[PDB]
């Protein structure tokens, strides 16, 4: 019901990002994206699923230059790269996963052990163990990245690509057949919805079939939960205080003491009554949101909170309140992602086919073009710079860009226009 | 700035009964960041109530907090002997950490009659040059007391200097020390000094005088 | 377990700082915060200023100019340091934790400060005996004025200590930069002036002692 993580997140992440705040409403929207996800599956162990966060750990780029940080190496393999984090002591959390902005080859974006229901080891619920070759290695970790092919994915994918690894933890292996990949399916109705979470290949967009998991699925979990969340799940109660998020009941959060450097908020050392609640003077704290300083003081107006975006004009901070106002949108159906998408109503979601009245198809080094069709007819699925199609776009042959989806979920696309699978 | 007003700022009691104090915040608090400290004479306070209700470690039963948002109470269900102390309530929920007035608890007794005392300025102290003539007036009740200084009749408005002692612990009395204090010309050129004492318990107020000239 | 010892000058003169040492014991001053509180003779708790676990402080509003308050986290000890100090500033400095839900849970002993440019004066010890005139009663009421000495305490006590009954002690009251304290003492007719009764007035500060047999006045 409620499994106690902890996040880190490495120099690249924070890079990227920009300054802590922007990494911790990432990781924040990471968990309550895979808790969504969870609760509204129905799993065999009890109706609903959740998790909480117990500690979180931004490496900036000034760690960068610890020689103790293994992290630091640039060019580190996504096989290595989970090592790493497992070769720590975790035996205070559920499970421990680490974020990071590193482009792995051949699209290797998340990387999780595969947990067993019993006679091994890995994924949920494992302690650390002293196995083989010296090291204690705690096996219930998981890594992620936000980056792919040289080009950064968005953040429905990002948190997905969250939701997948963890079912690998919660002993899911990836989907296999008819029943549960319809995406490779000879039926135009199933193939519309889509693969499944644990599908073992490149996803993006459909959000129907895609979101959940399926029934091969819960299948493989019901046996881990049955047997292992009983002596492994923890309760669920009040959020608990140092977190490094702002919870219900609380008014900051920054962390503990050899965590929190804001001067506006009581760590969570601190006593009863005062831990996570604002110091007496103070009106704001940057853990409440990217609108206030360190002065504690809601921010003045005209200061960028959010910038703007293909589809998301500028959120602009003032003092009526600790976070960004709300991003609104630009003139609709403008171009996102180099021509891709369009831009309606805030999301660069779908493909630029949608713009005429047409649909996204896979063509048949002409896979990482875009296939445009007339609606619901396949047999119409003609390249943007086919003659079909030359009234609209006048003959410009829109390519798909780096990190895309291409024939069928088989693949994404790299830099060369090659749909690598 | 939160205040905290409290009212009563003074209050008599006897033994068995019940008291209750109050404190009115300005604005709103949370009722876990209210508390109540006891402090006795020429001693540092101790935590009393904390978080309203709760009573510290070893005060004991008799004594209960109760209030939220603005009123906050303290009540003594049985009043004791030693419970007569001066009560504060506090809050640091926002800044500033302010205090209460202060609420002064005294124990009741019987009503009584000030024994006045009146000495003239000794024969050593005439020799320095000053002239003081101090005027006691121990063991009374209540506290509430008014002690004027005539010379030769008129009443004197310099010169007049009081202390007062705490509660006695055997009998609950209070005693009071008045002395007019003057040049030693200005004392020999004047005859009868009168301290002359106003109390609840004396319908004419009480007057001892004495004659610089009659020894 | 918990302890707090607050270490100040006691004397200072008016336009000098200050420096108040206020030493604890059983917690982690990381944990938990230190606040400043003095109190006036005679009058209410007064809040200073407050040093949080994290190193932040709050102030008092009409002192920040003054006031400045650091702590030393290793030896356990918190600092208050205070400009151009008035007379007014004459109070009992505490310093208490700031515990669970801001309750001041564990005060200290507190320290003392007079601010006054007043030397160091001896009592004239006076003594206060009636007339040969009438008796008021049974008893009779004798009494010894302790004028003009600074600074305080002052020990006084009646025939060595063994005439403890019937003594009334009034607190001292500064007249002008000196304190004068009053004393009393009321017993039998039959005792005096038969016996002998003798106030000590005892003035640490100048290392003096004064002892006054009561006489009566003769007229
Ligand atoms: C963020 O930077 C941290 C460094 O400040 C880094 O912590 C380091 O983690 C390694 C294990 O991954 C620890 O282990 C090292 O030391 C032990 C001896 O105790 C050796 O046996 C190991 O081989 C290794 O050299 C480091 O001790 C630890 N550093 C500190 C200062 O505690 C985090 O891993 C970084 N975060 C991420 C997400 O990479
Ligand atoms: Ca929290
Ligand atoms: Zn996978």
């Amino acid at each position: 019901n409620t499994c106690q993580l902890y996040i880190q997140t490495d120099h690249l992440f924070f890079k990227y990002y920009g300054t802590r705040e922007a990494v911790i409403a990432q990781i924040s929207s990471h968990v309550k994206a895979i808790d969504t996800i969870y609760q509204t599956t129905d799993f065999s162990g009890i109706r609903q699923i959740s998790f909480m966060v117990k500690r979180i750990r931004i490496n900036t780029t000034a760690d960068e230059k610890d020689p103790t940080n293994p992290f630091r190496f640039p060019n580190i393999g996504v096989e290595k790269f989970l090592e790493l984090n497992s070769e720590q002591n975790h035996d205070d959390y559920c499970l421990a996963y680490v974020f990071t902005d590193r482009d792995f080859d051949d699209g290797v974006l998340g990387l999780a052990w595969v947990g067993a229901p019993s006679g091994s080891s890995g994924g949920i619920c494992e302690k650390s163990k002293l196995y083989s070759d010296g090291k204690k290695k705690s096996l219930n970790t998981g890594i992620i990245t936000v980056q792919n092919y040289g080009s950064h994915v968005p953040p429905k994918v990002s948190h997905i690509t969250f939701a997948h690894e963890v079912g690998h933890n919660f002993g899911s292996p990836h989907d296999s057949g008819t029943e549960c990949t319809p995406g490779e399916s000879k039926n135009l109705g199933q193939k519309e919805n889509g693969n499944y979470i644990m599908y073992a290949r490149a996803t993006s967009g459909d959000k129907l079939n895609n979101n959940k998991f399926s029934l091969c699925s819960i299948r493989q979990i019901s046996q881990v939960l049955e047997k292992k969340r009983n002596n492994c799940f923890v309760e669920s109660g009040q959020p608990i205080c140092g977190n490094g998020m702002v919870e219900q009941g609380e008014e900051c959060d920054c962390g503990y003491s050899d965590q929190c450097k804001d001067e506006c908020c009581f760590d969570a050392n601190q006593p009863e009554g005062r831990k996570c609640k604002l110091k007496p003077g103070k009106q704001c704290s940057p853990s409440q949101g990217p609108c206030c300083t360190a002065q504690c003081a809601f921010k003045s107006k005209s200061e960028k909170c959010r910038d703007d975006s293909d589809c998301a004009r500028e959120g602009i901070c003032n003092g009526f309140t600790a976070l960004c106002p709300a991003s609104d949108p630009k003139p609709q159906f403008t171009d996102c992602n180099r021509h891709t998408q369009v831009c309606i109503n805030g999301q660069c979601a779908g493909s630029i086919c949608e713009k005429y009245g047409l649909e996204e198809c896979t063509c048949a080094k002409e896979l990482c073009h875009v296939c445009c069709m007339k609606k619901m007819d396949p047999s119409t699925c003609a390249s943007t710079g086919s003659v079909q199609w030359s009234r609209h776009f006048s003959g410009r042959t829109i390519t798909l860009q780096p990190g895309s989806p291409c024939n069928d979920f088989r693949g994404y696309c790299d830099v060369f226009m090659r749909c690598r699978l | 700035q939160i205040v905290l007003t409290q009212s009563p700022a003074i209050m008599s009691a006897s033994l068995g009964e019940r008291v209750t104090m109050t404190c009115t915040v300005s604005s709103s608090v949370s009722s876990g960041y209210l508390h109540w400290y006891q402090q006795k004479s020429g001693s540092s306070p101790k935590l009393w109530i904390y978080s309203t209700s709760n009573l510290a470690s070893g005060v004991p039963a008799r004594f209960s907090g109760s209030g939220s948002g603005t009123s906050y109470s303290l009540t003594i269900s049985s009043m004791g002997a030693e419970d007569a102390a001066t009560y504060y309530c506090h809050q640091y929920r926002r800044s500033p950490l302010t205090f209460g007035a202060g609420t002064k608890l005294e124990i009741k007794r019987a009503d009584a009659a000030p024994t006045v005392s009146i000495f003239p300025p000794s024969s050593e102290q005439l020799t320095s040059g000053g002239a003081s003539v101090v005027c006691f007036l121990n063991n009374f009740y209540p506290k509430d007391i008014n002690v004027k200084w005539k010379i030769d009749g008129s009443e004197r408005q310099n010169g007049v200097l009081n202390s007062w002692t705490d509660q006695d612990s055997k009998d609950s009395t209070y005693s009071m020390s008045s002395t007019l204090t003057l040049t030693k010309d200005e004392y020999e050129r004047h005859n009868s000094y009168t301290c002359e004492a106003t109390h609840k318990t004396s319908t004419s107020p009480i007057v001892k005088s004495f004659n610089r000239n009659e020894c | 377990q918990v302890q707090l010892k607050e270490s100040g000058p006691g004397l200072v003169a008016p336009s000098q700082s200050l420096s108040i040492t206020c030493t604890v014991s059983g917690f982690s001053l990381t944990g938990y915060g230190v606040n400043w509180v003095r109190q006036p003779p005679g009058k209410g708790l007064e809040w200073l200023g407050v040093i949080w676990g994290d190193g932040t402080t709050d102030y008092n509003s009409t002192l920040k100019s003054r006031l400045s308050i650091s702590k030393d986290n290793s030896k356990s000890q918190v600092f208050l340091k205070m400009n151009s100090l008035q007379t007014v500033d004459t109070a009992r400095y505490y310093c208490a934790r700031d515990g669970d839900y801001g309750r001041l849970d564990y005060w200290g002993q507190g320290t003392t400060l007079t601010v006054s440019s007043a030397k160091t004066t001896p009592p004239s010890v006076y003594p206060l005996a009636p007339g040969s005139a009438a008796q008021t009663n049974s008893m009779v009421t004798l009494g010894c004025l302790v004028k003009g000495y600074f600074p305080e305490p002052v020990t006084v006590t009646w025939n060595s200590g063994s005439l403890s009954s019937g003594v009334h002690t009034f607190p001292a009251v500064l007249q002008s930069d000196l304190y004068t304290l009053s004393s009393s003492v009321t017993v039998p007719s039959s005792t005096w002036p038969s016996e002998t009764v003798t106030c000590n007035v005892a003035h640490p500060a100048s290392s003096t002692k004064v002892d006054k047999k009561i006489v009566p006045r003769d007229c």
